[PDB]
RNA sequence: ACCUUUGGGUUAAGUCCGCGAAGUAGUGAGAUCCCUAGGAUACGAAAGUUAUCGACAGGUGUUAAAAACACAGGAAGGAAGGGGCAAGAACAGGUCAGUGAUGCCCUUAGAUGGUAUGGGCUGCACGCGCACUACAGUGGUCACAGCAGAAACAAAUAGAAGUAAAUGUGAUCGAGAGGGAAUGAGCACUGUAAUGUGCACAGGAACGAGGAAUUGCUAGUAAUCGUUAUCUCAUUAAGAAG
């Protein structure tokens, strides 16, 4: 069977997941299209910044596919891109020495953490008494 | 060969000791015994004004009755049953059975 | 696509080289943090000095998130300021970095109009502004300089961004942000 | 494989529809010169070929169905999909449908000249159908 | 005053000799400095980056910005 | 508002008198003798105890 | 009841029957009270606000959040 | 003109002001002896630089 | 008759730490549920689900005690966040038009009790409280894509309820081409009955950012945008509750 790894990525109520796997050549697809095919410009800087902390070479020999359901189009670019980021460490602990797994760790780490680790951040519920989560309605007077 | 056993139920307790005095007569007979399912609750919910009349600060609530459920799928045979059918009686829980 | 380089701001930008150039303001001003897109959801603000760390374009985006209407609307923020980038680099010549950078040194007023007294009538005494809220004044002025020339006038919006930034890194009469810093000096100055 | 996926929406979806109007496979409305797209809408088309970008349109529709292998397209799925939002004055915007007529009269065309098949619980490509597509876009890519 | 709907001749030659040696210009300043409306100052502006007199530097959206003789732009 | 409570300290302050020389340095020590010698019902209460007699100890 | 109702066609000569249809209070009366008005008709109930939270109890409702 | 003294905060002592807008400080000249007490209104941290317009007027109640 | 004694520090809280002619146990707070976020070694061969676990001001730094911040790691950090429950005493506070809960007074076949056909509650000189669309270009219009909380959708040749909308790309329009109020001859739908609702063609009012005053809101909050297999509901949401 051919070398694969599966990771999950959430922001808001947005999920992805990545499977990862090895290649002749580098591939990335989202939604069915390629980073030149794309509709979305925010999601394709998001991803390119990603892989440009990631050194080049690490990327090299490795295909993805990402697929997601929910949220909408800005919270599942953040999605995508802790998916597209765990399945890169995901590989390299399983496939080569454990090492280079720590050093890219660390650049990650040291740019953002929030591309490793889900921000538990969600929509607050509405009381009554109110238009929303904490806003009152008008009281009176005369 | 097969069979599924829902016990469906509005109070958490009740069902809990059911299915774990269940679970117990399965693994008591051995026939390779495992844990129930525990599903989805349904619940069903209404939302009211407190006061009886229009005066004061209008104040809400919620309440909401849940129906808790768990299924056993399980192998046996037509008298084994037919006699462990007498364990599904003399309970607040409902219970319903499918076969095939 | 375009790279396969380090990381620039709109994948264009150096990124690199930069000096805040005032050293009563240094640690308040981030331009070290690499980023692709002035873009980011940190949650900073629930710290004691964390509105400080935030990437200096970032807060000059949420600036623009104004006038009622235009609430939450951060990707029309980050086009707009893109095509100002592109206006500005060619008009100046230099990193539009740079020139954000110049434009809040000159445009934060330094000394300011305070009620002092206590034990008796509120009279209106001058007072010495901190480094931290030099710099908010700063963004603030030089936004709704921009906001309310746009208006009802033909000019496009990203336009106006490049009149203004250009004119107050050169600390010129022409930008309203650096006009109603002089008016806030002077008024200090009047009651000192 | 699914070759519709390699090329951009804004270069199929034109390119199809002077190969359409050259062949005349589709026969405008009565009126399509002055009728709207639904209700929702505030003026008709501004470009003449209105119809012509609607059946180039509705076969990608199906061209992808038939890639991700989804149950058949009914004639209320496409009224969905080409909806939009109803201006009513001094009230919130609302969501409508787009209007039956057309969508009927381009699936009526395609079946007569052998292009969409009808299932009993909706519409389905055919062999011609997708070997014109497929002739296209090896030489619009290249 | 009004704007206009034409470029007459003696507008248009003074045009030419204008837009050299400008940096950046866009659908603003013909219809600012000279009288043109918006509908006239697209179609001469378009003109002009078929003749190759200007130069598009971008057309993202609507929003579209163009180049003269005295660009000049940044350098690694 | 961290402050611990009445039953919380009065229980801390009994435990270091009666079982001494059985306690650590040691939140996890500390936790483990709580978890065997109490009566406690819910986790909650003995990490809050456990917290004030380790805070004791150093004194 | 579903009462009826006779109706002439526009030759005041043939007749036919129509059925009126059940709808509105007239027929959703509180079952603990016979009130018209404040009727939870929701889960098959056809109780007013009022009678409800007396009984919710009873009936096994129950505040939790 | 631009006349201007920068000058180096060692301490800080009081809110003060209708609503505690102010802090009093103590500050030292980068170039001269002179140390003085003033009110500054942002938030100020220990170690901070301020640009002064006078090296003279001054807060006495300290 | 009454007081328990010198009123010094802390918390959301007599919550606590000192000291005392006082000392010991309880209620209230608190603790004690439920939902939302992380966690298989359990279960399944389908690809999910559930979980006795996890956070304590614990660590470092702040030199009586009690607490505290500011950093740091961490899915979560100072009551983890949000609800829910919730002393004693009070008030001549509201409801007799919720009640086969109820005292006392009043009416009771020419009824102050029922029913039916109609009319009103919807009238219009005028003063007030709360909402909805606006006053455009950070817009209008045409097409095309495309994404929720998840999963329900006979048919329809102009048109006559439904699976987002903001939004993304290209065209277009150009400073009352913004706006849709009063009104005409029609064409359909719900209904026992149109007076109610939908559609097409007109028509085209004020309003160009609001005096004295005044109302909420500290983070996934405020404001924006749609949506309700939520409640009212034959047909009717510009209302609440999500
Ligand atoms: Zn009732």
């Amino acid at each position: 069977s051919i070398a694969q790894v599966i990771t999950k990525g959430t922001r808001k109520t947005a999920i992805s997941k990545c499977v990862c796997s090895e290649s002749n050549e580098f591939q990335l697809m989202v939604d069915n299209m390629t980073l030149d095919v794309h509709h979305d410009n925010f999601l394709v800087a998001k991803i390119k910044e990603i892989m440009k902390i990631i050194g080049y070479e690490h990327l090299e020999n490795l295909k993805f596919e990402l697929t997601t359901r929910g949220g909408g189009p800005i919270s599942r670019a953040y999605a995508i891109r802790q998916a597209f980021a765990k399945a890169v460490i995901s590989y390299f602990g399983k496939y080569y020495d454990e090492q280079r797994k720590q050093d890219i760790k660390e650049q990650i780490m040291k740019f953002d953490r929030a591309a490793l680790v889900a921000d538990p951040r969600r929509v607050e519920p509405k009381k009554y008494g109110g238009p929303a989560a904490r806003a009152k309605y008008t009281k009176s007077y005369r | 060969i097969n069979v599924e056993l829902r016990l469906l139920c509005s109070n958490k307790k009740l069902l809990s000791d059911l299915s774990n005095r269940y679970y117990n007569y399965l693994f008591q007979n051995s026939p390779t015994a495992k844990k129930p399912r525990v599903l989805q609750p349904f619940i069903c919910d209404v939302t009211t004004r407190k006061s009886p009349c229009g005066q004061g600060t209008a104040t809400w609530s919620k309440y909401k009755m849940i129906i808790h459920g768990r299924m056993f799928a399980l192998q046996m045979t037509h008298q084994m049953l037919k006699d462990s059918a007498a364990f599904l009686q003399n309970t607040d829980v409902e219970v319903r059975l499918t076969l095939k | 696509t375009e790279t396969s380089g380090d990381i620039k701001l709109f994948g264009r930008y150096p990124y690199t080289d930069l000096e805040v150039k005032d050293i009563t303001l240094e640690k308040y001003i981030n331009v070290a943090s690499k980023v692709i897109l002035p873009h980011t959801s940190s949650r900073l603000n629930t710290k004691k000095f964390g509105r400080t760390k935030i990437p200096v374009v970032e807060r000059f985006v949420n600036a623009m998130m104004r006038k009622g209407r235009n609430n939450g609307k951060k990707t029309l923020a980050m086009r707009i300021v893109k095509d100002a980038f592109f206006i500005i680099e060619g008009v100046t010549g230099q990193n539009p970095i740079q020139i954000l950078v110049d434009a809040i040194c000159n445009s934060g007023p330094r000394e300011d109009s305070a009620r002092i007294g206590k034990g008796g009538v509120m009279k209106r005494s001058s007072v010495d502004v901190s480094p931290l809220r030099r710099i908010n004044i700063a963004i603030f002025l030089l936004a709704k300089g921009v906001r309310n020339s746009t208006f009802k006038d033909i000019k496009m919006l990203p336009e106006i961004i490049a009149e203004e930034l250009i004119n107050a890194a050169k600390n010129t009469q022409s930008s309203f942000a650096v006009k109603k810093k002089e008016e806030i000096e002077r008024i200090a100055k009047s009651n000192r | 494989n699914t070759e519709i996926f390699k090329v951009r929406h804004d270069t199929f979806i034109p390119a199809l529809s002077e190969y359409l109007r050259t062949n005349k496979t589709v026969v405008p409305i009565k009126n399509f010169d002055i009728i709207k797209t639904s209700r929702g809408k505030e003026t008709s088309p501004l470009d003449i070929n209105w119809y012509y970008t609607r059946a180039a349109s509705i076969i990608r529709k199906l061209l992808i169905s038939k890639a991700k292998n989804e149950k058949p397209l009914s004639i209320v799925r496409f009224s969905s999909e080409y909806g939009c939002a109803k201006d009513r004055g001094n009230r919130p915007n609302k969501h409508v449908r787009a209007s039956k007529g057309i969508i009927i009269k381009i699936l009526n065309d395609l079946q007569e000249k052998g292009w969409v098949e009808k299932k009993e619980n909706g519409w389905t490509l055919k062999k011609e159908a997708e070997e014109v597509s497929k002739q296209l876009i090896e030489k619009l890519i290249n | 005053v009004k704007r206009h709907e034409r470029v007459e001749d003696d507008i248009f030659n003074k045009i030419v000799k204008d837009v050299k040696n400008m940096r950046i210009l866009t659908r603003t300043t013909l219809s600012e400095r000279y009288n043109l409306s918006l509908n006239i100052s697209i179609k001469l502006l378009r003109f002009l980056e078929e003749n190759q007199i200007i130069k598009l530097i971008s057309s993202h959206r609507g929003s579209k910005i163009y180049a003269g003789s005295k660009y000049e732009p940044l350098k690694v | 508002g961290q402050i611990k409570g009445k039953s919380v300290r009065t229980a801390s302050k009994v435990i270091v008198e009666r079982y001494f020389n059985r306690l650590t340095n040691d939140f996890y020590d500390n936790r483990n003798v709580v978890i065997d010698v109490a009566e406690i019902r819910s986790k909650k209460l003995r990490n809050k105890v456990s917290g004030c007699v380790t805070k004791l100890y150093k004194r | 009841m579903n009462k009826q109702m006779i109706k002439y066609n526009a030759d005041l000569e043939t007749t036919f029957t129509v059925e009126r249809k059940d709808f509105g209070r007239t027929n959703r009366r509180c079952r603990a009270c016979f009130a018209y008005n404040g009727v939870i008709r929701k889960y098959d109930l056809m109780i007013c606000r009022r009678c409800f939270r007396e009984y919710a109890g009873d009936i096994g409702f129950k505040i939790y959040d | 003109s631009e006349e201007v003294y920068i000058g180096e905060v060692l301490q800080t002592l009081e809110k003060t002001g209708p609503g505690g807008g102010l802090t009093m400080c103590q500050v030292q000249l980068k170039d001269q002896k002179r140390t003085l007490y003033r009110a500054i209104m942002g938030p100020i941290a220990v170690g901070d630089l301020v640009a002064l317009l006078d090296c003279e007027r001054e807060h006495r109640r300290g």
